[PDB]
């Protein structure tokens, strides 16, 4: 099996720095080297993410699509920057301007036919397709606007393989853009549309489950995309591997979706501890559960107490019984069955790998389909109709060759998905 | 109130009279059906005969659209039933026979025409196709138009264009263009299946006037549904465009199947029979949501591989009749 | 004489390399002796590919191992219709080139997991092909349940309501095994808490040997395959016994071992005991084909069960005088050279059709209507070649399966 990676904008681009920085760790592939794996397991399905040419350059099969040529400049020009084939960067030398139309309508619909020719360079590979994670930000041109057409694109020429995507959703407390909820509101409609499986983070549910579950005093950039980066870690290639109960992007879709709208998810690791000192090793298994499932250490925003579940998917990674797996979930399941839904007897999908994240003795990722996501495209939504009433900084994208029925569509829709997502809650 | 659920059955076919087997439904009376194994009795509204004509579809069809279009209410029409049933043949017709689009766009001339001067109609005809989910006009032959709601709501297909009716001819000869313009491909189940479902719309401002200046108009829409055919898997036996197209009419039958049953119950709660979950659902919301009247014809036929498309095709009869609308006026100014 | 194995599914395989485990184990056949007498079918690549990496490797022809490089799916409708269809020719080809090859065959000993993909949908289609390929055979599915409260995948029930109604009417007898009514076994009669899914498959993976293994070996009260369909089935529908065995003894804690028949043969009967959340609650059992091995006096038998036939809070059917069919074999069981089974010298594996499985059927059946009363997954079926036909229409068939289980007992 296998997926192909994408890079959209500056933040899907900078974290696909930390998203391949750490995979390859996982899969013992130094910058431009080969295989140095500690093991001999993590090779018999790097494929998923590789490609074979030399026989010591096993290049990630990704897309970096960006319109600021500074940034995969900045991704290229550092640490594993050289791996990645020249033929992989995409970019637009235009101006990368911080509209939405701007990246999806003017200036990335052009660059676009130039990424697809790659996207299917890359798909044709060889062996089975499996589907693409997709990384950026709905808070900004090349993520949200072009970012969302790339997959537009690609639903239309594979609406077999799966989409995986990983937005970085517009933290409430503060806005790092001012737009915001313009770039946002239009992105997640298309992604409501095209992706299958979407994983939303939040800069600052990060800090927080960055500062205060690692004491973790100075969380740079490159941390919370670190911590991101190890999620979609044992989301995906985890799953490539062996394990007692494995399953695969699919079963993880094909458990986790009650309802084709795609509904976006809300991932947390297991062992989250700070370094030194809370190194408790308190991680027998109850002590996994007892992290995931808790409010704080969901990478999103809203808290899972405030709204039903559909769908769980504790993806462990790490010997362990089957046993006190298929336990614990339960106990879970009955002092929580206020909130976890009813017509779904079993919520939960238990998933369980063999080799652990390389250092650690044992982790598991969450994959929770809750209805608090709710509480999120509703702050996004409102965000929107209070600018959008007068207009705001409107001049922006309909300058660019956009319509006033554009965000009146996009709003209705991603505010109608907010609706749906309470018929389950009650 | 609730759609009216129309059963129609075609003369035994050349498949039919080679199993020899007992029709899968047999009418005691034309309301009044027996199902195969049981000891099935099932009443409708209506039910026609495999003796019962077209034309008994056309008079009974017809009926409810007069009224409706005479209360302004919009008519809307389901032909539902797998592959083979008898869709297209009540709804184009025979090639002999006058179908119940050309007898129900002669019921709407005639409406119009019997009064022209209090109602004075303006007729706009807007044919598309639902292919893979996308919406094509017909007519003009082109990329999928883009889908958008209205200001306040509802879903609308822009560019769709419109005619008026030159004479009601002249409708079929466009209307036939619309037929070969919506896509289809031989299948061993029918010498031409349907890859698409078929919407034949009119705007109809139909300007009643009084006193000097002008009264109210009723605004109808009118619509002819001919859905595609079902297949199965096992029935497609293709995989490819044939099988992603069956499974892309598949998905969409589910989609409105689910529909059914949220309005029955799950609606007259609130909003969540799921309008969304396809092109047609997003549009028909204004149309049967927006207004009263459907009709539904389930076309069945007495074929034992008919046997689950028929059945099936019964399970949305007792679907449709769980369905009850209200009726609702439609008035403009 | 002989049976063939089909063992589909990432589960039906890795409890495949168990009880296949325990066969060479007990037969002196190590890593590289003779050649197996079964196949290996899964969708997904990486699991078989376990079976072509790990222990017992060159055991088996790579022409025995099926493997779909694509795509597992926990679902059926995919499984069945859709994916599995393009393996199944494949498969069926290996046991119709495996069944051609022996001599005077007597059935297909199938392996999957009820509520799977590969093991659902996939086993489905291929019991179906078989059923008419070789109507004149033995059927035995031995199937894996869904755990009454601890199940795994999300639609379990839709995957396990469809292969049920599809293998149905062309199963022979289907064993059943739940998987957490064996984790009680591993816990209150083995002590352990740490019961790896590789263990689960060494109990299986015994139980199973008592079944074909020694039984298609001689002994003083030898019992067929047929035997089996004949003795337990009371009827057509491919009727579903639970398994059971006796000394379930911890070897390391307690060590009582020494437990003459009169022990080993109450021991089955109790319910804390057989591998299945089937807790005679009121089943009435209606056929038991008490199979034994190691040093057994048949006067012993022909009283051990005397003794249990006049227990009467054992109620057996009406309709049934005796339902006890006795088989003796000689070779003991052979115990996991280190693993935790105590290893005695003699063993008693019990299996049953009981009235009882009208709850757990009932239990499973209700699970399914909660989901497809909303559609939940349904929309995952559909979009791979299934319908609200093939939905409605397999609950309506399980149905007259909780009807069925219910007639044929409750009543005099
Ligand atoms: C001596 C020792 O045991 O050190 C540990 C360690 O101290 C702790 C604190 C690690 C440490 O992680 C962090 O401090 C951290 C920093 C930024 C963002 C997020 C986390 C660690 O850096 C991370 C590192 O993780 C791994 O090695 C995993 O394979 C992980 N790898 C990466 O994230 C990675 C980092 C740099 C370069 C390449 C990869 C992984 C996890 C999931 C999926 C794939 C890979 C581990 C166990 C440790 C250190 C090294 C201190 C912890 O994190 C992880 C992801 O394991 C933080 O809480 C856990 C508990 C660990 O015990
Ligand atoms: N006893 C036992 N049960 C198992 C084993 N592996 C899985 N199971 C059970 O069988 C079911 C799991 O089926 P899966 O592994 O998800 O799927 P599959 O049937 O192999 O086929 P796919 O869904 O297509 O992957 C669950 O109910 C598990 O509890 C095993 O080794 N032993
Ligand atoms: N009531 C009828 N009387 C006589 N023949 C009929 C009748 N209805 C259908 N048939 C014939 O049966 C065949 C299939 O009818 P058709 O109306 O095309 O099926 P459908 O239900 O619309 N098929 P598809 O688009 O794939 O759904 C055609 O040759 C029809 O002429
Ligand atoms: N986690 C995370 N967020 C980022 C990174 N870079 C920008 N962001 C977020 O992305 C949003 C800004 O969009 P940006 O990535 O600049 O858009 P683009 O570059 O024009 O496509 C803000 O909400 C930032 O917090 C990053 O490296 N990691
Ligand atoms: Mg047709
Ligand atoms: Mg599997
Ligand atoms: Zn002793």
């Amino acid at each position: 099996r296998e997926i192909v990676h994408i890079q959209a904008g500056q933040c899907g681009n900078q974290i696909g720095a930390k998203f391949w920085e750490v995979i390859s760790d996982e899969h013992g592939i130094d910058p431009t080297g080969s295989y140095h794996g500690d093991s001999d397991l993590q090779l018999e399905r790097i494929n998923v993410y590789y490609n074979e040419a030399a026989g010591n350059k096993y290049v990630p099969r990704a897309i970096l699509v960006d319109l600021e040529p500074g940034t995969m400049d900045s991704v290229r020009s550092g640490p594993f920057g050289q791996i990645f084939r020249p033929d992989n960067f995409v970019f637009g030398q235009s101006g990368a301007g911080n509209n939405w139309a701007k990246g999806h309508y003017t200036e990335g619909a052009e660059l676009v036919d130039s990424v697809l020719d790659v996207v299917r360079k890359e798909s044709e590979s060889c062996d089975c397709l499996q589907g693409f994670q997709l990384t950026h930000s709905l808070g900004g041109g090349t993520g949200s606007g072009m970012g969302t057409l790339l997959i537009s694109k690609i639903r239309e020429e594979y609406p077999d393989r799966i989409m995986n995507t990983f937005s970085v959703v517009p933290s409430p407390k503060v806005s790092d853009t001012v737009v915001e909820p313009y770039n946002a509101t239009l992105s997640v409609h298309q992604l409501v549309e095209n992706t299958d499986e979407t994983y939303c983070i939040d800069n600052e549910a990060l800090y927080d489950i960055c500062f205060r579950t690692l004491k973790l005093t100075t969380p740079t950039y490159g941390d919370l995309n670190h911590l991101v980066s190890a999620t979609m870690s044992g989301v995906t290639t985890c799953l490539r591997f062996p394990g007692q109960l494995n399953a695969d992007l699919r079963k993880l879709a094909v458990n986790m979706v009650p309802f084709p709208r795609l509904h976006f998810f809300m991932p947390g690791f297991a062992p989250l501890t700070s370094r030194g000192s809370q190194q408790y090793r308190a991680l027998t298994v109850p002590e996994l559960t007892q992290q995931m499932f808790d409010a704080k250490n969901m990478m999103a925003a809203c808290d899972p107490r405030h709204g039903r579940y559909l769908t769980v998917a504790a993806v462990f990674r790490g010997r362990m019984s089957m046993k006190e797996v298929d336990e614990q979930m339960l106990n879970v399941q009955n002092k929580n069955s206020s909130y976890f839904v009813e017509w779904i007897p079993n919520n939960v999908k238990t998933a369980v790998c063999d080799i652990p994240p390389r250092g650690l003795k044992m982790s598991a990722t969450f994959i929770g389909n809750s209805t608090a996501i709710q509480e999120l495209f509703k702050r996004i939504s409102e965000q929107f109709t209070a600018m959008f009433r007068r207009k705001a900084f409107l001049h922006w994208y309909t300058g660019e060759g956009m319509d006033e029925m554009e965000f009146t569509e996009a709003e209705s829709n991603m505010n109608d998905l907010v609706s749906e997502y309470q018929q389950y809650q009650d | 109130h609730h759609m009216k659920v129309v059963v129609r059955v075609r003369p035994e076919n050349t498949k039919e009279k080679a199993a020899g087997f007992h029709k899968v439904v047999h009418v005691v009376d034309k309301h009044i059906l027996v199902f195969d194994p049981k000891d099935l009795k099932f009443v409708f509204d209506a039910v026609f005969d495999e003796t019962s004509t077209q034309s008994e579809v056309f008079e009974h069809t017809t009926k409810p659209i007069l009224r409706s279009f005479l209360n302004g209410y919009n008519c809307t029409v389901l032909a539902y039933g797998a592959t083979g049933a008898g869709k297209t043949h009540t709804m184009l017709g025979s090639a002999d026979e006058p179908g119940v689009m050309y007898l129900t766009m002669l019921h709407l001339y005639k409406c119009m025409d019997e009064i022209k001067e209090e109602k004075i109609c303006s007729t706009a005809v807007s044919y598309l196709e639902v292919y893979n989910e996308q919406i094509r006009d017909l007519l003009v032959n082109s990329g999928p138009l883009a889908v958008r709601e209205d200001t306040q709501k509802g879903v609308v297909v822009h560019g769709l264009t419109l005619h008026q009716p030159k004479s009601s001819e002249e409708i079929l000869h466009l209307l036939d263009n619309g037929n070969k313009n919506r896509t289809q491909h031989p299948t061993d189940m029918n010498a031409t299946s349907s890859r698409s479902h078929a919407v034949f719309q009119i705007y109809l401002r139909q300007q009643d006037k009084t006193a000097s200046i002008n009264q109210n108009v009723r605004i109808a829409k009118m619509s002819l549904i001919d859905l595609a055919g079902s297949e199965r898997a096992s029935t497609s036996g293709a995989k490819g465009t044939r099988f992603v197209e069956g499974t892309n009419i598949n998905r969409s039958l589910l989609a409105l199947g689910n529909v059914i049953n949220a309005l029955a119950d799950s609606k007259r709660k609130n909003q969540h029979i799921p309008y969304r979950n396809s092109k047609l659902t997003r549009l028909l919301k204004d149309s049967l949501g927006g207004n009263c009247q459907t009709i539904m014809i389930a076309a069945v036929s007495p074929s034992s591989v008919f046997y689950d498309d028929t059945y099936n095709t019964l399970k949305y009869a007792n679907r449709a009749k769980d369905i009850k609308s209200s009726l609702k006026s439609n008035v403009l100014n | 004489r002989e049976c063939i194995s089909i063992h589909v599914g990432q589960a039906g395989v890795q409890i495949g390399n168990a009880c296949w485990e325990l066969y060479c184990l007990e037969h002196g056949i190590q890593p590289d002796g003779h050649v197996p007498r079964a196949v290996f079918v899964d969708l997904e690549p990486t699991v078989i590919d376990e079976v072509r990496t790990g222990t017992y490797r060159q055991l088996f022809h790579p022409e025995q191992l099926i493997t779909g490089k694509e795509d597992a799916a926990n679902n059926y409708a995919r499984g069945h219709y859709t994916i599995g269809k393009e393996i199944i020719d494949l498969v069926l080809d290996r046991i119709r080139k495996l069944a051609d090859q022996c001599t005077g065959l007597q059935g297909f000993s199938v392996f999957h997991s009820f509520g799977g993909g590969t093991g659902s949908g996939f086993t489905s289609l291929l019991m179906e092909r078989l059923s008419v390929d070789y109507g004149k055979k033995s059927k035995l599915e031995f199937s894996i349940y869904p755990a009454p409260q601890v199940s795994t995948a999300v639609v379990e029930p839709y995957n396990s309501i469809l292969t049920t109604h599809t293998t149905l009417e062309h199963s022979d007898c289907a064993f059943m095994v739940d998987n957490e009514a064996i984790y009680d076994i591993c816990r209150r009669n083995l002590d352990i808490e740490r019961p790896t899914y590789t263990n689960l498959n060494r109990l299986i993976g015994q139980i199973v040997s008592s079944i074909t293994a020694s039984l298609r070996f001689d002994g003083a009260l030898n019992v067929d395959l047929t035997e089996f369909q004949t003795n337990l089935v009371p009827y057509p529908r491919g009727h579903f016994p639970l398994a059971t065995y006796a000394p379930v003894i911890s070897a390391e804690k307690a060590y009582h071992e020494q437990l003459s028949v009169a022990e080993i043969t109450n021991a089955c009967f109790e319910p804390a005991n057989q591998m299945v959340k089937c807790d005679p609650r009121h089943g009435k059992y209606m056929a038991c084909c008490l199979l034994y091995r190691g040093d057994v006096v048949p006067k012993d038998v022909n009283a051990a069960i005397a003794t249990i036939k006049t227990k009467r809070t054992i109620q057996f059917v009406d309709w049934c005088p005796t339902g006890f069919k006795v088989g003796i074999n000689y070779e003991p069981p052979t115990v996991v050279p280190g693993g935790d089974l105590a290893k005695v010298q003699r063993a008693v594996c019990m299996l049953s059709n009981t009235t009882a499985i009208a709850e757990a059927w009932a239990r499973l059946d209700h699970k399914f209507d909660l989901m497809y009363a909303k559609r939940a997954f349904v929309h995952w079926y559909v979009g791979e070649g299934m319908e609200e036909g093939e939905f409605s229409e397999a609950r309506e068939d399980m149905a007259a399966l909780e009807k069925d289980y219910e007639e044929v007992g409750v009543d005099s």
